[PDB]
């Protein structure tokens, strides 16, 4: 038994997208399918369950009226069709199994739950063209802590939307490197940090250098960070 | 609004001691209550934290597992069970109370603090 | 529903319990889903009695009054994830505010830097000043800012990383980002950090 | 007027009352086996009634075959020959014998035909086992049927109804004796129906030959003591007059199987309905087939004296006839269309669609009278050829297409199993004005070729 | 659903009797065999019994000795009687009935039940 789910990518706010989930190794007539909604930082979130007909079929209230779920029984898929989206509904799904009859059954001393989930397909709406990042130094002074330890980073700004990867010294340093997570800035851009707890004894002598990846520009951004 | 500190004074080491503070004017069922101590001519330091009910106790590094913890929101009085003093002990003890909710950190009101001296 | 203990400190080896009080007279037992940090959710409990084949025997489920709780008779270094309570009310599932068990340790006070906004940043026209926070273990911390002893608000933004794997620590930074003219007409910036292992608020300031 | 109608009504109304009798107890016995086998199980009622459903079809070829021997023999008794009445009746006992083999092979791969249908392994295996019990009764059916087609041609029906109804009440404790494992046989379960059927109808055939050896009424004819050798010349003769109502039971039976298969896709509530109403027409059909082969005895009795009006007047009472008891039939059908809708189901829905069904079913009885009593008449005739051309032609080139395009499809809102009932009714009728127009030609020829056709 | 409707279930201790009923309409029940097929979460639908026309018990294999099925005809019902029943046997039990539709059909019809959940546990 199995569930893949598919869609998502990047949707212009007022746009809208289609789900896929397909259902392998049961009879798909015997079980209900719901869809899952997790923001990113937040809680989970139930949005709609679709039995094997439309005549058992609910919606959560946040999406009533927006969203709409129905299911093919020929391939064995549940489709949920998005539209008039909102900045808010950037998040992941994932596709859950249940019993059939799940409201007929519940009850004080029953409740069944839901069994098999899936990998969860990442949709995000977005007002804001691919961009670049912007990296800049953190180095540190001669006040900060000079003389025992002391901290120097590496900052990003303004990018979108693939994760921008960051390495220093060409990933020849791991020891106390600290990459926070990404920021939504009101802008629609993100930012990110990176920070190391190098020795404050002339930093050791040694060029310390920020390497950036931002995979849809293909960019190495290449930094060195020095104390100013 | 008042915090007073009470027990403790000389012990031997290798003894066992019991803190205890009243508050008045507050109740303390809603907050959380730290213990501190200074040694004469240094700085004031974390020793331990009890939370509210159900939250758990917390010990810093130096003293850990040697104190313990403990409230009574009946008779709004916290507790401290000192065991296995030492010398390096000696100091005065400071009660605080953390009144945000979150426990963010307040300790808004500290008590006048109690002389514990370890010496054979 | 209402997952009280939203944030668990629980040790290895321990006996842990987390309760979900239906805030209704809705009947409905409540279903218990464990989520990793960062994969699918996995069932555990269902009926709140009852345990999902494939499960080790520590978790258990109860009904006491009105509340239902879980228990864990012994906690591995396995179990340490987010765990959920469903519930249904006529035809709408409900989950729970989400309860994050942590792992216990000695409380360490934070290490405070203070970056400014880099000259290379001035040519762009914004600049943005940065303090972080290092080495600390409550999960809390207060980070407020003060421009020439003004407290400024709506324009700073905090982020916090994950628990480590080799102390079990966090570290945390904020970021204020302010135009070129309102970076230059101010003279001092600086941030102060309060936290449960400070005796006092310690604040970093530099002057431009 | 009536003149001679009402004493040939009278003579008819006898003759095939008996007859009557006779197909309610076939039909029974087939009924008994599967009410009896579903005290066991239901899997045991669904491989009895698939059984059936493969075995109707296959018997009947063989039981139409035999229907050219009965005016044979009620021709040569009419004119008064009765000395070629032996030789003719044995002849036609090798031929069932002969015919016999083929359908004990199509019934011998009857678990290939099981498999394009989607029957599960254990309804699989009783439905086999029914078939290879049934298997052993087949020469013997043919065989009494053969012997009932010689008793009926002398217009001597009532032993048949004996015989049968004896059968009838013997398939109740022999059923129970082997269904159960009673009296030290078997406990063979859902096949016992089969093994029992098969020991009726062995002794059917025995009480049967007794009754025409002693007899005292047909001891003149002596059919059983010279033992005519046999003779492939007469036996060809005999296949070919034969084969062509053989073929028209055949296709009948065919056209309504697949209109089982095209009106499935209508639903599975519809079919249930049509099922129903097509299984009580085929007993209000039971009701008019027996005045036909009366009147087939009476016309080949008739043209054996020589007596064309006579035939005419015998053809004309029996149509008339049929068509009255085709209302009688018909209007109670129209009264009690719900309480007969009941007794076979409980769903509500499929009594309310057989409820509306029953309604065309009704005009469905009063067409297949006149059908079937004017196909029996011109039988008597000699016109077997006749009656394959016309019903063919009537039946498959009218009914399925324009049960089609009056059903799922629209080339005329397609119209639903009431459509399929709709194009029966298009096709009996014309069956009934072809086979109808055919009659009144022969019944007005020359008064000459008619004999000379009779005898062919 | 409106064919079959079963009743019956709740908290049952460890050790305790339980009796399922399924009450049947719109089928003729004189000639359909019944079943009860249990179906757990993580688990795959599965027979616990079944009774034919003729009132031949085909009871599971880890189920002998512990469930009893009875069918009455003059009222159209199947009851199982659970006895001894342990953590194990908590799950939904449908009631299944398959049978001729009519005495003129051939092929048998089969209609499920919408199910009762029967929790086991203190
Ligand atoms: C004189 O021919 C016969 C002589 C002896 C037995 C038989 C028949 C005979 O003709 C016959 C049938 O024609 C039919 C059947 C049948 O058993 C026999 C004989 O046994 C079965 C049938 O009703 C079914 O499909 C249901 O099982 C189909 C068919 O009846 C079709 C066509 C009929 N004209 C009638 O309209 C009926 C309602 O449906």
């Amino acid at each position: 038994v199995q569930l893949v789910e598919s869609g998502g990518g990047l949707v212009q706010p007022g746009g809208s997208l289609r789900l896929s989930c397909a259902a392998s190794g049961f009879n798909f007539s015997y079980y209900s399918i719901h869809w899952v909604r997790q923001a990113p930082g937040k809680g989970l979130e139930w949005v709609a369950y679709i039995s094997s007909s439309s005549s058992y079929t609910s919606y959560a209230d946040s999406v009533k009226g927006r969203f709409t779920i129905s299911a093919d029984t020929s391939k064995n898929t549940a489709y949920l069709q998005m539209n008039s989206l909102r900045a808010e509904d950037t998040a992941v799904y994932y596709c859950a199994r249940g019993y059939q009859y799940w409201q007929y059954h519940a009850s004080w001393y029953w409740n069944g739950g839901l069994d098999y989930w899936g990998q969860g397909t990442l949709v995000t709406v977005s007002s804001a063209s691919t961009k670049g990042p912007s990296v800049f130094p953190l180095a540190p002074s001669s006040k900060s802590t000079s003389g025992g330890t002391a901290a120097l980073g590496c900052l990003v700004k303004d990018y979108f939307p693939e994760p921008v990867t960051v390495s220093w010294n060409s990933g020849a340093l791991t020891s106390g490197v600290h990459t926070f997570p990404a920021v939504l800035q009101s802008s629609g851009l993100y930012s990110l940090s990176s920070v190391v707890t190098v020795p404050s004894s002339s930093l050791g002598t040694q060029t310390y250098i920020c390497n950036v990846n931002h995979k849809p520009s293909n960019t190495k951004v290449d930094k060195k960070v020095e104390p100013k | 609004v008042q915090l007073q500190e009470s027990g403790g004074g000389l012990v031997q080491p290798g003894g066992s001691l019991r803190l205890s503070c009243a508050a008045s004017g507050r109740t303390i069922s809603r907050y959380a209550m730290s213990w501190f101590r200074q040694a004469p001519g240094k700085e004031r330091e974390f020793v331990a934290v009890a939370r509210r009910s159900g939250d758990g106790a917390f010990y810093a590094d130096s003293v850990q597992g040697r104190f313990t913890v403990s409230r009574d929101d009946a008779k709004n009085t916290v507790y401290l069970q000192m065991n296995s003093l030492k010398p390096e002990d000696t100091a005065v003890y400071y009660c605080a109370i953390d009144s945000d909710t979150f426990y963010s950190g307040s300790y808004d009101y500290w008590g006048q603090g109690t002389q514990v001296t370890v010496s054979s | 529903m209402t997952q009280s203990p939203s944030s668990l400190s629980a040790s290895v080896g321990d006996r842990v319990t987390i309760t979900c009080r239906a805030s209704q007279s809705v009947s409905s037992a409540v279903a218990w889903y464990q989520q990793k940090p960062g994969k699918a959710p996995k069932l555990l409990i269902y009926s709140a009695s009852s345990l999902y084949s494939g499960v080790p025997s520590r978790f258990s489920g109860s009904r006491s009054g009105t509340d239902f709780t879980l228990t864990i008779s012994s906690l591995q270094p396995e179990d340490f994830a987010t765990y959920y309570c469903q519930q249904s009310s006529s035809s709408l599932i409900t989950f729970g505010q989400g309860t994050k068990v942590e792992i216990k340790r000695t409380v360490a006070a934070p290490s405070v830097f203070i970056f400014p906004p880099s000259d290379s940043q001035l040519k762009s026209g914004t600049a943005s000043v940065v303090c972080l926070l290092n080495n600390f273990y409550p999960r809390e911390a207060k980070v407020q800012w003060k421009v020439d002893n003004a407290l400024q608000s709506g324009n700073s933004q905090e982020s916090v990383t994950e628990q480590d794997s080799k102390d079990s620590t966090y570290s945390l930074s904020s970021t204020l980002t302010l135009s070129k003219a309102d970076y230059e007409k101010h003279k001092v910036y600086a941030c102060e950090v309060t936290h449960q292992g400070l005796s006092s608020p310690v604040t970093k300031s530099f002057n431009r | 007027s009536v003149h001679r109608y009402k004493k040939e009504a009278s003579n008819l109304i006898k003759l095939a009352t008996p007859v009557l009798i006779a197909s309610v107890a076939q039909t029974g016995m087939g009924f008994v086996d599967t009410i009896m086998a579903g005290g066991v199980s239901a899997i045991d009622m669904a491989a009895v009634s698939i059984a059936a459903s493969i075995w109707l079809p296959s018997i009947l070829f063989g039981v139409g075959l035999l229907m050219a021997l009965v005016p044979v023999v009620a021709q040569l008794n009419g004119a008064g020959r009765q000395h070629k009445i032996p030789f003719e009746v044995h002849q036609g006992l090798i031929l069932a014998l002969l015919v016999s083999v083929p359908i004990i092979a199509v019934l011998f791969q009857t678990q290939f035909i099981i498999r394009f249908m989607d029957v599960e392994e254990a309804m699989a295996t009783k439905t086999v086992g029914y078939m290879h019990a049934v298997i052993f009764a087949v020469p013997a059916y043919l065989l009494f049927q053969a012997l009932r087609s010689f008793t009926d041609g002398m217009s001597l029906t009532k032993p048949a109804m004996v015989i049968g109804f004896i059968g009838l009440l013997l398939n109740i404790p022999l059923n129970w004796i082997f269904v159960y494992g009673k009296f030290g046989a078997p406990e063979l379960g859902g096949v016992g129906c089969g093994v029992a059927t098969a020991i009726v109808y062995w002794i059917m055939l025995l009480l049967l030959l007794f009754y025409i050896v002693t007899s005292k009424r047909l001891a003149h004819v002596k059919v059983f003591e010279t033992f005519h050798k046999p003779q492939p010349k007469e036996l060809i003769r005999l296949f070919r007059l034969g084969f062509p109502v053989a073929a028209a039971l055949f296709f009948e039976v065919t056209l309504f199987a697949v209109v089982a298969l095209l009106v499935a896709p209508l639903g599975s509530t519809v079919v249930a309905a049509h099922q129903v109403a097509l299984n009580f027409s085929s007993l209000v059909f039971m009701f008019p087939m027996s005045i036909g082969a009366a009147v087939s005895i009476r016309v080949g009795h008739k043209l054996g004296e020589q007596d064309t009006k006579g035939a005419a007047i015998a053809a004309n009472v029996g149509l008339m006839t049929g068509l009255a008891t085709a209302c009688i039939t018909a209007l109670l059908t129209v009264l009690f269309r719900e309480q007969i809708a009941l007794l076979y189901t409980e769903n509500q829905v499929v009594v309310a669609l057989a409820m509306q069904l029953l309604l065309f079913a009704a005009i469905y009885q009063c067409m297949d009278a006149v059908q079937v009593v004017a196909a029996g008449s011109l039988r008597g005739y000699k016109d077997m050829t006749a009656i394959f051309h016309r019903t063919f032609i009537s039946y498959w080139v009218l009914g399925l297409p324009t049960g089609y395009i009056l059903g799922m499809t629209n080339w005329l809102q397609p119209l639903g199993a009431k459509g399929f009932w709709l194009g029966f009714i298009i096709g009996l009728s014309a069956a009934a004005l072809m086979l109808g127009q055919r009659l009144y030609w022969l019944q007005k020829q020359s008064d000459d070729v008619q004999l000379h056709l009779a005898a062919k | 659903q409106r064919q079959l409707v079963e009743s019956g279930g709740g908290l049952v201790q460890p050790g305790g009797s339980l009796r399922l009923s399924c009450a049947a309409s719109g089928i003729i029940f004189k000639i359909n065999d019944m079943g009860w097929f249990r179906q757990a979460p993580g688990k795959e639908r599965e027979g616990v019994a079944g009774i034919t026309s003729g009132g031949r018990t085909n009871y599971a294999d880890s189920v002998k000795g512990r469930f009893i099925i009875s069918r009455d005809n003059v009222k159209n019902t199947v009851y199982l009687q659970m006895n001894s029943l342990e953590p194990e046997d908590t799950a939904v039990y449908y009631c299944k009935s398959d049978g001729l539709i009519s005495y003129a059909a051939s092929q048998l019809s089969t209609y499920w039940g919408k199910g009762t959940p029967v929790t086991v546990s203190s």
